[PDB]
């Protein structure tokens, strides 16, 4: 094998895995902390949630008797009631959106350049598969060698790999869908395409045969105490 | 960096 | 139980002297150079016991499973509670008068 | 010599079918809970493994002894049911795993073969009064379970001072044949079974 | 029965929502659903392989465009399937 | 009849955690081990299975009303486990068997 | 007894709208005196509660300070600023809250605490007709609000509009299908609402919420009272006579069953026995 300096496991292995976990904390903290409510009045979030009640009856209506359902559709997608028809209306935030959006992966990008010229000219571990010879021109960057087998790896491509196998210890400790990893707007058309979707939506009382399949068996009742 | 322009390229064209 | 924390970290713990074993057995061959190329039975067998009850012990740790059905949790909440609305709270009721105020 | 091999395998598995059989398996279909009784005993034997590593006799027979009683009571807290049928729940899927443990293996490898040493039948007589013992040990942990009263907990301690027996009795048999050792284990155990069984009539109340 | 009391009576702007008068008012898309993303994959698979060296210095754009056409519809051809 | 998204969402996290970590200390495991190749990627396999018994062992007996099927418990997360484990197997074997 | 267990409870007892305030405010005030700093921020959301229960207990002398340490942490906060409306309104001083209110409102407008606080202003103060317009026109730029939908409801039934509470209840029952307490109450409401033409959907409810919970056995009985009148009623069907009488002969039957349970579970005098003395009547 290949007599390693060991200096280079505890200046350029490690440093490496604590740079890529703090450095996903980092962002994830700084995405948070970035992230701002965009203020909403009242008629924005009023037909969302009134579109979210239409959705809602449209998904569960069966569980209400069919003329209160039909007088639901009466009132939300219907001429004679007016509502559904009646009811409609570099800049600063593309920049802001395009830069949080880059801030996701280009930083780690430039870590990982930064890494590359900051520990040039290293070996720092086998990996324990026989890669392709093809891989090495990226996996050996700063290392002057011909024969060397593919399995040796240089500074980036390391951090790379660390970078890729942090993400589900991120879930793990920081909390379920971090943000650190590596990867309505218009009511009128809104507004026409629930009033289809609730005209072809049917009824179907989800009532009409449950007390007959009560009645079959016995009540449970144990656990009472 | 030759490297972080090649590496970013890609980065763009998954955006885009 | 609660002790079933303490067990994960003698896992790991045991786990790491393993590591210092084959690190000197590492070194060993490093010192030896023979056409070995075969850790210690007892070092692997030691490691794999910990690897075994490192996982059993994380079994007891990630929690208990949550039922599917949405009525489950909803079947003891009696309407006494339901009904407060705390949002819509009114304190022209008789605690206040019957209370110290 | 593999009907030897088969009639000790006759002798040492088929009680616990019988017993398997004759417990009410169905009342619970025991092969899940089985299944989880010796998945913790595999673990009660690699955590005593562990603890003979980092910590004579004596001290690695009292762990191994409160490694099974924790794991039992656990397994207990487990499953909820019949006494009886806790009793058996965990007596049986702990005696299951002792047979699957290294006294089937020896028996696959020694055995099937050409010599004959007593050995092997010794053994399937030894795991199947290891049946009653760990009935015993089930007995033990109910009582320690199902409430508190009557000095339950003097006789409770008494029992679980009388765990390790075996360490005991092996001791003894080292500083004093193996035939009789055999027969003065039987005994012992039968006597702790007793004991066990007139503690369980003491209890019924 | 003795005890059928009324507590019906006097019922009293509208909640919103409400509406007092009771009124009466009252292959395949598979084939196309299945055809989307068989004609989605190529375009993408033609951009990879259009890309050409700029592909090749893109080793993390290759994997990207081949997991995100294909891969994931082979790997979710259930929910595919149940969709 | 009425899934619950909470209760859903808290299995598959509680899954999830259990796949990570597992595949993470199979990683180790096989660095410790010196594994290098295939013979490395089959442990990961033979890990993942007894997990899901493990799993099994976990949900037991009655475990329909904890999910739908048994499939989750048997493909839950199986990419998200393969990197770390392979970062794992390389990370320690690094530190064990190149050092 | 360490200050995490009630703590634990504080959080159950705010997790479940309880009204208990005695033991509530008792809880808050051991942990907030005994245990402050033995744990952090969590206790400020509890800071809440001690003085709500404070204002329904009507001790108020430890509702300023908890107030006071509040508005000094949190200066200028609409939560903050909603409490000392409470705080106003325990005393009955619904002047300086409204006009509190009406200040949050124009320092926000989505705000919906400061509407619904005013609403329960108005209904303090008796003007029930103008409560119930007030959270018609609030629903109508906040269509979803469950909790303002129900006090709607309540509101209605209160004043005996049994028709827009049925109506309240359905959309509820939309926003919660799951809820068995919302199809019994919607059952019991349809009940006292009319006849037949509601006796089946109260019936048809009952079923529902029994299906949802098997324990409810206020909704039992209350299905085989429907069931009964529905016999009783000359308006009924042979076949709905028969059907209904099969329905409260098969919820008799569940009766005798749950109170042999009740019998079983407890050691007292058979009051179960008599119970069911009069369901065979």
């Amino acid at each position: 094998e290949l007599l390693l300096d060991s200096n280079i496991r505890l200046w350029v292995v490690l440093p490496i895995v604590i740079i890529t976990f703090f450095v996903g904390m980092i962002r994830h903290y700084v995405s948070i902390l970035l992230q701002s409510d965009k203020k909403l009045t009242q008629e924005q979030v009023s037909d969302s949630q009134v579109l979210i009640r239409s959705r809602v009856l449209r998904e569960n209506g069966k569980y209400i008797p069919k003329q209160s359902f039909l007088t639901r559709k009466y009132y939300f997608n219907n001429p004679e009631d007016g509502f559904f028809k009646k009811t409609k209306r570099d800049p600063t935030m593309l920049t802001d959106m395009m830069k949080g959006n880059v801030t996701n992966v280009l930083p780690m990008i430039l870590i990982g350049g930064w890494i590359n010229m900051t520990f040039s000219g290293f070996v720092t571990t086998k990996v324990p598969f026989p890669l392709t010879l093809r891989f090495k021109p990226m996996l050996q960057q700063g290392i002057e060698l011909l024969t060397l087998d593919a399995s040796w790896v240089s500074s980036a491509s390391w951090y790379f790999l660390n970078v890729f196998g942090l993400r589900s210890i991120y879930s793990l400790i920081l909390g379920q869908d971090n943000a650190a990893d590596q990867s309505p707007a218009d009511t009128n058309k809104a507004f026409k395409t629930e009033w289809e979707a609730l005209e072809l939506t049917d009824h179907q009382w989800a009532l009409d045969d449950v007390e007959e399949e009560l009645m079959a068996k016995d009540l449970h009742f144990e656990g009472m105490f | 960096n030759p490297m972080v322009m090649m590496m970013v390229l890609p980065l763009l064209i998954f955006v885009l | 139980p609660s002790l079933w924390k303490g067990l994960v970290g003698i896992g790991l713990f045991a786990l790491a002297h393993a590591a210092f074993s084959a690190a000197q057995h590492r070194s060993y061959m490093r010192l030896t150079e023979k056409e070995d190329e075969s850790l210690p039975i007892d070092i692997v067998l030691q490691t794999l016991l910990a690897f075994a009850v490192t996982c059993y012990g994380i079994v007891h740790i990630a929690g208990e499973f949550k039922d599917m059905d949405a009525t489950s949790e909803l079947k003891n909440k009696t309407f006494d509670t339901l009904r407060n609305h705390p949002s819509f709270y009114v304190f022209n009721h008789r605690g206040r008068v019957l209370f110290r105020p | 010599t593999l009907f030897h091999f088969g009639n000790c395998f006759a002798l040492a598995y088929f009680p616990y079918f019988i017993t398997y059989k004759c417990s009410g398996l169905s009342e619970y279909n025991a092969f899940w809970k089985c299944v989880q009784a010796g998945v913790t005993y595999l673990f009660v034997q690699l955590c005593k493994m562990l603890f003979l590593a980092t910590f004579i006799g004596e001290f690695m027979k009292a762990s191994v002894d409160v490694a099974d009683l924790i794991g039992l009571n656990l397994v207990m807290s487990r499953n909820a049911g019949k006494g009886e049928y806790k009793i058996m729940v965990a007596a049986l899927g702990w005696a299951t795993a002792e047979l699957i443990m290294s006294r089937c293996i020896p028996l696959w490898v020694g055995a099937r073969g050409i010599e004959f040493d007593w050995k092997y039948i010794q053994m399937s007589i030894d795991s199947n009064i290891s049946l009653v013992h760990y009935i015993v040990a089930s007995a033990q942990v109910w009582m320690i379970t199902r409430y508190d009263h009557t000095f339950r907990p003097a006789v409770l301690l008494l029992m679980f001072l009388s765990v390790y027996k075996a360490f005991v009795m092996e001791t003894f048999v080292h500083l004093c044949g193996s035939w009789a050792a055999l027969l003065a284990r039987a005994v012992v155990t039968g006597l702790l079974a007793l004991s066990t069984l007139a503690l369980y009539v003491a209890v019924v109340n | 029965f003795k005890w059928a009391i009324e507590l019906s009576g006097p019922g009293g702007l509208y909640p919103v929502g409400y509406l007092d008068k009771q009124v009466p008012d009252t292959e395949k898309r598979c084939w196309d659903i299945a055809l989307g993303p068989l004609k989605q994959i190529p375009m993408n698979l033609f951009i990879m392989y259009m890309a050409g060296n700029t592909i090749s210095i893109f080793p993390t754009m290759m994997v990207c465009m081949m997991a995100w056409r294909p891969i994931q519809a082979l790997m979710a051809i259930s929910a595919t399937f149940k969709m | 009849p009425f899934i619950s998204e909470a209760a859903v969402r808290g299995n598959a996290a509680v899954l999830d955690y259990c796949r990570t970590s597992v595949s993470a200390l199979s990683g180790a495991t096989a660095g410790i081990l010196g594994l290098t190749g295939l013979y490395g990627f089959i442990f990961y396999l033979l890990a993942s299975v007894l997990l899901s018994l493990l799993l099994i062992l976990k949900a037991g007996r009655r475990w329909n009303k904890y999910f739908k099927s048994r499939r989750p418990l048997f493909t839950g997360g199986l990419i998200g486990g393969l990197f770390t484990y392979v970062l794992f197997w390389t990370f320690l074997y690094g530190m064990v068997h190149v050092y | 007894v360490t200050w995490e267990e009630m703590r634990d409870k504080m959080r159950k007892w705010r997790e479940e709208n309880s009204r208990n305030s005695e033991q509530i405010v008792e809880v808050g005030e051991e942990l907030i005196n005994e245990y402050a700093s033995k744990l952090g921020d969590d206790i400020w959301i509890i800071y809440e509660q001690v003085m709500i229960a404070a204002l329904d207990y009507g001790r108020d002398d430890l509702a300023l300070f908890c107030l006071q340490e509040l508005r000094r942490q949190f200066p200028g906060s609409h939560r903050v600023k909603r409490l000392t409306g409470m705080r106003f309104e325990a005393m009955e001083r619904y002047d300086d809250a409204i006009q509190l209110y009406d200040r949050i409102l124009q320092e926000d407008p989505t705000n919906t605490a400061a509407r619904k606080r005013k609403i329960a202003i108005r209904k303090a103060q008796g003007k029930n007709v103008e409560a119930i317009r007030e959270l018609n026109e609030y629903l109508e730029q906040f269509v979803g609000d469950q909790e303002a939908w129900h006090e709607l409801a309540e509101l209605y039934i209160n004043e005996h509009d049994y028709a827009k509470a049925a109506f309240c209840l359905e959309e509820l029952m939309m926003t919660n299908p799951h809820n068995h307490l919302y199809c019994q109450q919607y059952a019991e409401v349809k009940y006292t609402q009319g006849g037949l033409e509601n006796l089946e959907l109260s019936r048809k409810y009952f079923a529902q919420a029994l299906k949802l919970n098997n324990r409810n056995m206020r909704a039992l009985f209350g299905l085989y009272m429907s069931a009964s009148h529905i016999a009783s009623n000359p308006k009924a069907s042979a076949k709905t006579k028969k059907d209904n009488m099969k329905y409260a002969s098969w919820a008799a039957s569940q009766i005798n069953r749950a109170y042999q349970f009740a019998g079983r579970s407890k050691k007292e005098t058979k009051y179960s026995l008599k119970a069911v003395e009069d369901m065979l009547e």
